[PDB]
């Protein structure tokens, strides 16, 4: 139930 | 956090969210100590009976936040590990004890007004503030009960007990590296720690200098908040040689 | 840092947060 991060941090 | 209140913005900003990338969940809390250094548990990184041995790649560290599951843009900041540094002496077979790791970042983070280290104490202040009856202050996202989550940063204030009683309350052997805090049945308030707050950090505003001091690391309970058991907290300022050692070598 | 364990939006303004006594009540020496 997290909201998605920025995919840069990924 | 169990009995405690929502945190005021920037009421702790070096909290800092131990995040797995995958699945994306909360793992630990941590602190905020240069821009550069977080310390948190080691046993939120090395557990072997959890089956838990985590790699830099498997992390984030979410600096800034107040809301636990929103991605606060504009706030918060989110980095990557460049290393884990795991106490050579923790005790995950026994009692957790030198309950302890640093975590280096790929790169500084920011400062703001949501993003601050805390100190960690010299002697002196040790000596001046670890004291039964003392009160520290402990913040977290973890659970609210031991058997649900918080919208936001959860802050409780805790007495530190006297060594004796935190002895008396468990079968654990307790080490000089531990400290127990929490309010005892006869005293009526309440509050601890909770799973998803390990790691975090119990805090003491020094009354000679107004500083906040990190005193100990969320380390172990048996359950959370019940009546005649302690929180178990890492004992920060008897690590410190080792905390030092890393820094300045690393 | 020199200037570690001071908030920007509290002890940098000269504000206090609304449980920080509670802390400085419990030091009861010096
Ligand atoms: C933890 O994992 C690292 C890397 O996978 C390994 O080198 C180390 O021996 C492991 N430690 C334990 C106690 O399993
Ligand atoms: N080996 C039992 C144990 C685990 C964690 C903390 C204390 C004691
Ligand atoms: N069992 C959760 C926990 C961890 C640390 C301190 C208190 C409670
Ligand atoms: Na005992
Ligand atoms: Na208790």
């Amino acid at each position: 139930d997290f909201e998605e991060i920025p995919e840069e941090y990924l | 956090i169990v009995e405690g209140s929502d945190a005021e913005i920037g009421m702790s900003p070096w909290q800092v969210m131990l995040f797995r990338k995958s699945p994306q969940e909360l793992l630990c809390g941590a602190s905020l100590i240069s821009d550069r250094w977080v310390l948190t548990a080691a046993h939120c990184l090395l557990y072997p009976p959890w089956d838990k041995n985590f790699t830099e790649n498997d992390l984030l560290v979410r600096i800034g936040k107040h809301s636990r599951t929103r991605y606060e843009r504009n706030i918060e900041k989110i980095s990557m590990l460049e290393k884990i540094y795991i106490h050579p002496r923790y005790n995950w077979r026994e009692n957790l004890d030198r309950d302890i790791a640093l975590m280096k970042l790929k790169k500084p983070v920011a400062f703001s007004d949501y993003i601050h280290p805390v100190c960690l104490p010299d002697r002196e202040t040790a000596a001046s503030l670890l004291q039964a009856g003392y009160k520290g202050r402990v913040t977290g996202w973890g659970n609210l009960k031991e058997t649900g989550q918080p919208s936001v940063l959860q802050v409780v204030n805790l007495p530190i007990v006297e060594r004796p009683v935190c002895k008396d309350s468990t079968r654990i052997r307790i080490t000089d590296n531990m400290f127990c805090a929490g309010y005892k049945p006869d005293e009526g308030k309440r509050g601890d720690a909770c799973e998803g707050d390990s790691g975090g950090p119990f805090v003491m505003k020094s009354p000679f200098n107004n500083r906040w001091y990190q005193m100990g690391i969320v380390s172990w309970g048996e359950g959370c908040d019940r009546d005649g058991k302690y929180g178990f907290y890492t004992h920060v300022f008897r690590l410190k040689k080792w905390i030092q050692k890393v820094i300045d070598q690393f | 840092e020199a200037d570690c364990g001071l908030r920007p939006l509290f002890e940098k303004k000269s504000l206090e947060d609304k449980t920080e006594r509670e802390l400085l009540e419990s030091y009861i020496d010096g």
